[PDB]
DNA sequence: AAGCGACTCTGGTGGGACTCGAACCCACAACCTTT
DNA sequence: AAAGGTTGTGGGTTCGAGTCCCACCAGAGTCGCTT
């Protein structure tokens, strides 16, 4: 099961900071390297035939200025770090030049301004239907990004640089009543100062319900900042609150949210593991949603303290069979180990159940994966070894089983400095390093990403098949399984074919048009894209039958919607009787409900035209057909796959796949449409950006 | 590729030396695959709205008015003899509207050619508002303006043109090495010759070129095909072709599709034989063609040359049959690396070890193997000899042990004490007079022993032939080029061990370079040049 | 078992120093000719890497915020090699070139009490070096040679391999007078180690049977001036420092005697 | 005067980039080369 | 008699070597101000 996939990925720099490889629900690979990070997004590509993964390459710059954490006046903290610096005592003076926390840049100390840590924020967090990303560079730079345009990632917001002020106009203090306005020039309360506001990571919450998601950011001195986001976030006027909770855990190493629900009650925490050992999930206390509610009573994980760092923690939502509810399985990497604790809400509240998976590596887990659909955890050394690690269900509680997979076999020898894994589990990316040589060290070190698959084809198509999700666009890694199939052997599997046509037969549902239209299109593209000529032209012709299959539901759907609103008697934003027109203009499909429905718009229409006018002549827009409008003159304007408006605005947006067009939403638009305006491509399912 | 990006692609596909309008409409016109729209006035106007409200387009009015483009259409592709020949058919030279002027060493990292990049000054802020509202139409900026209008778009875009959506932007590339890349992409899908670029493009050493072309090989920016010009002269030159993969289609030869029917035709004949002349007729080809064709296949090793009586085929016939060291070291704890790496040499001893077979044998960086080949040289334990093998001068190293009595030292000396020899010896139609390591003192010892024994030698080739025969003798693989014989010949010319005499002479319609080699004693007077050259004189004549 | 492990190196690494002022931060060497600076608090990244030449061992005298390092020749351009103090960074100080070697320092000991260090050479020679106070820019020590001495230098002296080395060679071990350094530039021994430095060349025809190993002063109060060294011959010299022990230190031996007496009977 | 801490002034080497010298290769015309 | 494999040519390709030259280094010198 387990063969690479065939395009290496060289990166130009440094592999850095901590579990630098993460994969995200959008199909984006970011790796934290010293002077970017660089984003590798996954493109289900038919409009090529090539068999490796599609990937587009993008990266966020390092920033160009170091980041210096405010802890007083310019000119206070200048006589204070002289002090220090100057002092006789060789502790104090030591410890004051040797953490580059104080020290974020100088004369001959290199400039942290490489990334340490970064995470994917849910779908939908974007002024698009996308995800963020948050970034936190080395000197404690913590910053969201998004790539609004394909081509360059911005900066939304500088989360450091608010907390910095927020901080400093409360003096540094979170209750006003609690503290003193304790002197900079003391050390305890100047390493103090940094301390607070010095952040190790950060998650961001599910979405929560207008949208709203949590981002908790982790300090070196045990406060989280939870802030909430409105969505879309748009930068600094989204941020709709931040928070400061006192976890009081001694050297927070790592931060997982914790969301889960029983009875269709819902409840969330944070769970917090401590690099001295001991696990935690704190009640999030503090929340302005109504309908979310949160933990009562922190519950303790793990207590030891055996000083085995928490290196990552995940969890997964799952169904117990024989307790027959849902749970929550909950996997921490504790130095060369694997934590499990399964979290069970009951009659007797939580029941909870823990162990350490142990005997899995020689050498600490560098990295850690929850494939969210099944539990199985994947663990990864610098020794470059991995392991399968699939949690089997027990009467009570879990046992996991595990199994070394041999990258040896794949790449040879090899270091590996992290791993990931695809939303749907399709791929795993590994960070590969050359490797020692029969005890030899390699002259030369060249970081990579490299994937190999998880799944056969055989079961990521029954998978699409059988999608509880039905969207394509949440499955890109298992439809890129069915592609390289198909690109590589030039005709769709039988079992496949006659699988999905007894679904479209027995439901029918636009989900299964819109797989067969991908099957159709990337077969098109196998055959080179006259028996063959043939070929192409009937399979094109079935391209084109579905295509305009998908169309008339679509058409439908908003006719269907112009129906149930107030009469848009101005026409303003829909062609309405272009596309009646072209409903009717076959009998060759007999939906009445679509005959009818045209009927009664038609019977409700105005007799005024209000037609569509070309801008470059003013004069009407025929709607002849499906992609494009012309005019006498010979203008083209391409027409909105959501709408069918005239795409004349000198911007639009375009599909991920360059499939399909759609308009930019107005605010003569009525709310009904500017929601309509969001959905995704009705041909491939992709963000129209 | 969607109607509007497709426009600024193509304003990005100019380096930064950017576009005029008419140049614009021009790439427009040309573009493949063909542009969506009519580009009617009124479509030029709206389309001049789409630059002018694209914060990453920038305009510049230059000191001077660009030339308009020529037809770029660089190849024949037509023929007719059989098939066609896409080979390049020249268009005439002109001016070239973009001329290399690298923009070395930028601080904002901005790289690519542009002759006025320093003189040209930006009137975006006239072209629109800092609200990105257009200020001008395309009619008022082109009469205020005209050519002077430059249109650029910033690097970020330029440099996602020239390696797609697949490439990655945080590989940074020298300034040439860029500028290859941008002259590449400008190009669109006929690509560059690199004999072109060398020779005309940024007028430099072959060898510069290919240097500064690497890093794009290296990173698979671009991609290699050989490819052919027909010159004039009727005759055909080889050069390479060099094509951005955006751009790339794989170049079919001539000679290649109909090698290809030759083979289809063989191959699919069951005996895979047949005579030449058959071969011919079922490809109406002439023999003057064919007969390339032949010795490609047999050069391909494809197929074999074979005989055959007419009644063997069914009088001897001709036909074709298609038928188709160091060991590493262990590194100890308890030895310092120069006295381990000398242990290396003397293990190796009589026969030395060079400084890369030291590097893998140590398994350290160039540099490092570097330095130490250094510090033993400097200590005087190792000692250094010249081996020219392949291509490469080479050093050997050999430990003061063993170097007296290497074989290297002892060639050495013998072909030192012999040169000595042979210098001290040394005597105290229109021509005209031209301005260490054992194999090549060799070399030089031999013609100077050639001048010395036979006062005139009458051609470059004589010497090189002997030449040949004498390395072959001893078994070298290499074989002696013509350069480096006339470079040779050119060293003892300044060391004055001999006269290098050329001229072309003239007979019965016909021309011939002479290249006669005299021993310094004699001039171009002399009656023994003469005598070579009516000599020579006479074998061309009719 | 390890509680935490990360890869430091990229190739063996050959020797660690731990701060003694504040133990969240180590340093260590190795053969990738790294020097790296660690916050065990934070093992992604190093505080600083500065890339130098080969490097035997590494010593961090407690008052001064950077490290010393004995160097292998190997990568050392020709009369630069030898032993360098390297400020960890803020101070941002250049490398002080403390006292130039011919061969490889194998072995290297920062005496904290005496705030000096010794270094063994497969010249077999002995130094010690007093650092100025690094606190202060070593760009004004205008000639750092007034600093160092020898402790003795081993010379074979006519008489590849042990038994065929030894059957030939004996030791001429020659000592400093450490009484004093009274006239020190003008003594013989400091001439003859003059003479070694820079111009001297390196011998590889015999087994290295001067060479020493390891060099170490004493950590302990009593006996703070006392060092011990041993190489190749697998001889064990020990040496007293007189000249650098002091009153001060005399002062305190007794003062902490009285302590120790008082508190232990 | 004798002494000090910047501020220079002077010979020496390596780091990466790049000139260098060589063989190797095209395709043609010359014709030596063969039944 | 009656003709083709065999070869030399001008120019481009290319391959790994040693070379370049600038920045940096270690030492010695200068000298405004202090002692
Ligand atoms: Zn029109
Ligand atoms: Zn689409």
């Amino acid at each position: 099961m387990v063969t690479r996939r065939e395009p290496a990925v060289k990166l130009q720099y440094a592999v850095s900071g901590l579990e630098p490889l993460a994969w995200s629900e959008d199909h984006r690979v970011s790796v934290s390297t010293a002077r970017s990070i660089a984003v590798l997004e996954l493109i289900c590509d038919v409009h090529n035939p090539g068999q490796d993964l599609v990937i587009h390459r993008t990266s966020v710059p390092a920033p160009l200025n170091s980041c210096l954490l405010k802890v007083g006046s310019k000119t206070e903290v200048a006589e204070c770090k002289e002090k220090f610096a100057a002092s006789k005592d060789p502790t104090v003076s030591q410890t004051f030049m040797l953490d580059r926390v104080f020290n974020p840049e100088g004369k001959a100390l290199p400039p942290m301004r490489g990334f340490k840590y970064t995470s994917w924020s849910p779908m939908g967090c974007d002024a698009n239907g996308r995800c963020l990303l948050a970034a936190l560079t080395m000197d404690n730079r913590l910053t969201i990004q998004a790539n609004l345009n394909r081509l360059q990632w911005v900066q939304l917001v500088d989360l450091t640089e608010i907390y910095g002020e927020r901080l400093y106009e409360t003096s540094y203090r979170l209750s006003k009543n609690e503290a003193p306005e304790g002197n900079l020039g003391d050390f305890a309360e100047f390493q103090r100062r940094h301390s607070m506001q010095t952040p190790v990571r950060m998650e961001w919450s599910g979405i929560c319900t207008v949208g709203s998601v949590l981002l908790a950011v982790l300090f070196e001195n045990g406060n989280i900042a939870v802030w909430q986001f409105q969505l879309p976030f748009v930068g600094k006027e989204s941020i709709s609150s931040c928070n400061t909770i006192e976890s009081g855990i001694t050297s927070p190493s790592v931060l997982f949210w914790w969301e889960y629900e029983h009875n269709n009650r819902k409840m969330s925490g944070l769970i917090v593991g401590s690099a001295f050992g001991p696990i935690k999930i704190l009640p999030v206390n503090l929340k302005a949603v109504k309908g979310y509610f949160t933990l009562r009573q922190p519950v303790i994980l793990w207590k030891e303290m055996d000083q085995l760092p928490v290196h990552s923690i995940k969890c997964v939502p799952l169904y117990h069979p024989y307790q027959k509810c849902s749970c929550s399985l909950v996997v921490a990497a504790r130095g060369s180990y694997v934590f499990w604790c399964l979290l069970l809400i009951s009659k007797a509240g939580l029941n909870v159940h823990n162990s350490h998976v142990t005997g899995l590596h020689s050498l600490p887990i560098v990295s850690m994966t929850a494939d969210k659909q099944n539990g199985t955890v994947y663990t990864c050394s610098s020794d470059g070894k991995v392991r399968q690690l699939i949690p089997i269900f027990t009467d009570v509680a879990l046992k996991f089983e595990h199994q070394l997979i041999k990258l040896s076999d794949v790449f040879g020898s090899v270091r590996t400095h992290g791993i990931a894994v695809s939303p749907c589990g399709a791929y795993l990316a590994i960070i590969t390093t050359e490797g020692m040589i029969n005890g030899l060290h390699p002259v030369n070190k060249n970081y990579q990403v490299q994937f190999v698959t998880l799944k056969t084809f055989e079961e990521a198509a029954a998978q699409l098949l059988e999608s509880s999700v039905q969207n394509l666009f949440k499955q890109v890694d298992l439809i890129d399984l069915v592609r390289w199939k198909i690109l590589k052997d030039k005709h769709i599997p039988q079992f496949l074919q006659e699988a999905l046509e007894k679904k479209i037969e027995s439901s029918g549902v636009t989900y299964f048009w819109r797989f067969k239209l991908f099957l159709l299109r990337i077969l098109y593209q196998s055959m080179q894209k006259e028996p063959m000529e043939e070929k192409l032209l009937e399979i094109q012709g079935k391209i084109e039958a579905v295509e305009m299959h998908l169309t008339r539901e679509h058409m439908k759907r908003v006719l269907g919607e112009v129906y149930l609103h107030t009469w848009i008697t101005e026409n303003t934003s829909i062609p309405t009787r272009g596309l009646c027109n072209f409903l009717m203009s076959d009998e060759e499909y007999d939906d009445r409900t679509a005959r009818v429905l045209i009927g009664h718009i038609s019977k409700k229409m105005n007799k005024q035209t209000f037609p569509e006018h070309c801008s470059l002549c003013k004069e009407i827009l025929p709607f002849t057909d499906r992609k494009q409008a012309v005019c006498s003159n010979g203008h083209i304007w391409l027409r909105c796959f959501l709408t069918y408006q005239s795409c004349q605005s000198l911007i639009y947006r375009r599909c991920l796949l360059h499939d399909s067009i759609a308009r930019h939403p107005a605010p003569e638009d009525p709310d009904w449409i500017k929601r309509l305006l969001q959905s995704p491509c009705p041909f491939c399912d992709s963000p129209v950006f | 590729m969607d109607a509007l990006e497709s426009l600024l692609d193509e304003v990005a596909l100019e380096g930064l030396d950017g576009l005029c309008l008419p140049a614009l409409w021009s790439r427009l016109e040309t573009r493949v695959p063909p542009f969506p729209l009519p580009l009617e006035p009124c479509t030029q106007e709206f389309l001049w709205r789409a630059l002018a409200t694209h914060p990453g387009i920038s305009f510049y009015e230059e000191p001077r008015e660009r030339p308009d483009l020529q037809l770029q259409d660089r190849y024949e592709e037509i023929d007719l003899e059989t098939g066609i020949l896409e080979s390049r058919r020249d268009p005439v030279a002109l001016e070239d509207v973009y001329p290399i002027h690298m923009i070395l060493e930028n601080k904002d990292g901005i790289q690519g050619s542009c002759r006025y990049f320093k003189e040209r000054k930006n009137i975006t802020n006239d072209i629109r508002t800092k609200s990105l509202q257009p200020r001008c139409t395309m009619v008022e900026a082109f009469d205020r303006w005209g050519k002077k209008l430059i249109i650029v778009a910033s690097q970020a875009m330029r440099y996602r043109a020239l390696i797609g959506q697949e490439g990655d932007p945080d590989l940074k590339l020298p300034d040439f090495s860029y500028c290859i890349l941008e002259r590449l992409g400008r190009s669109r899908w006929q690509g560059e010759l690199q004999r072109d670029l060398h020779t005309t493009a940024f007028k430099v050493d072959a060898g510069k070129l290919h240097y500064h072309r690497k890093i794009l090989n290296k990173n698979g920016l671009i991609t290699m095909q050989s490819h052919v010009i027909r010159l004039p002269t009727g005759a055909q030159q080889h050069s390479i072709l060099l094509l951005l993969n955006r751009f790339h289609v794989d170049r079919r030869s001539k000679y290649d599709i109909l090698m290809e029917k030759l083979s289809v035709m063989l191959s699919t004949r069951t005996n895979h034989i047949e005579t030449l002349g058959k071969l011919r007729e079922e490809l109406g080809l002439c023999e003057r063609t064919f007969k390339r064709l032949y010795q490609y296949m047999l050069n391909a090793g494809l197929a074999k040359v074979v005989s055959l009586r007419l009644q063997e085929i069914h009088v001897m016939v001709r036909c074709l049959k298609l038928l188709k060291t160091v060991p590493p070291v262990d590194i100890v704890f308890e030895r310092d690396m120069l006295t381990q790496t000398y242990d290396l040499i003397e293990r190796r001893g009589t026969k030395g070890i060079s400084q890369a077979e030291i590097r893998v044998a140590m398994n350290v960086g160039k540099l490092e193997a570097r330095m130490l080949c250094r510090l033993l040289q400097r200590f005087k334990v190792v000692k250094g000899f010249m081996e020219d093998e392949g291509r490469q001068r080479t050093t050997k190293y050999i430990s003061c042990v063993f170097a007296e009595e290497s074989d290297l030292s002892r060639q050495y000396q013998r072909e030192k004490a012999r040169s000595e020899l042979l210098t001290t010896v040394s005597l105290a139609a229109v021509i005209e007079e031209v301005r260490e390591t054992y194999r090549l003192l060799k070399r030089r010892n031999l013609i100077i022993e050639a001048v010395t024994n036979l006062r005139l030698i009458e051609s470059l080739f004589t010497i090189q032939k002997m030449i040949m025969d004498q390395e072959k003798q001893e078994g070298v693989s290499t074989k002696c080029c013509k350069k480096s014989i006339v470079r040779l010949v050119r060293n003892l010319s300044e060391e004055g061990l001999l006269r290098l005499y050329r001229t072309t002479v003239i007979q019965d319609g016909i021309k011939k370079k002479v290249d006669l080699v005299v021993h310094p004693s004699m001039d171009q007077n002399d009656p023994l040049v003469r005598s070579a050259i009516e000599q020579v004189r006479f074998r061309i004549s009719n | 078992y390890p509680f935490q492990c990360f890869l430091a190196h990229d190739q063996a690494v050959r020797t660690l120093q731990w701060c003694k002022a504040n133990s969240h931060f180590l340093v260590s060497a190795g053969s990738d000719r790294k020097i790296k600076f660690w916050d065990l608090r934070r093992p992604y990244e190093p505080i600083n890497s500065i890339k130098r030449f080969l490097s035997t061992e590494l010593a961090w005298l407690l008052p001064y915020n950077g490290v010393t390092v004995a160097q292998d020749n190997c990568y050392a351009s020709y009369g630069l090699c030898g032993i360098h103090y390297i400020d960890a960074g803020y101070l941002g100080f250049k490398a002080y070139f403390t006292a130039p070697r011919k061969g490889t320092v194998w072995s290297l000991s920062g005496s904290d009490w005496l705030g000096t260090i010794a270094a063994g050479d497969i010249s077999g020679e002995l130094i010690a070096a007093i650092l100025p106070d690094m606190a202060l820019n070593p760009i004004n020590v205008k000639r750092p040679v007034e600093r160092r001495f020898p402790i003795y230098k081993a010379d074979l002296i006519p008489y590849r391999t042990y038994t065929e080395t030894v059957n030939h060679h004996y030791l001429l071990f020659q000592d400093t007078d450490l009484g004093s350094f009274h006239d020190l530039l003008r003594r013989e021994p400091m001439l003859r180690m003059q003479e070694g430095e820079g111009h001297s060349q390196l011998c590889l025809d015999r087994l290295q049977l001067e060479a020493i190993h390891k060099v170490r002063f004493s950590p302990n109060l009593d006996s703070y001036g006392w060092l011990v060294s041993g190489g190749q011959s697998g001889l064990v010299r020990i040496h007293f420092v007189r000249g650098l022990a002091s009153p001060l230190g005399h002062r305190m031996q007794l003062e902490s005697r009285a302590h120790f007496n008082a508190m232990f009977q």
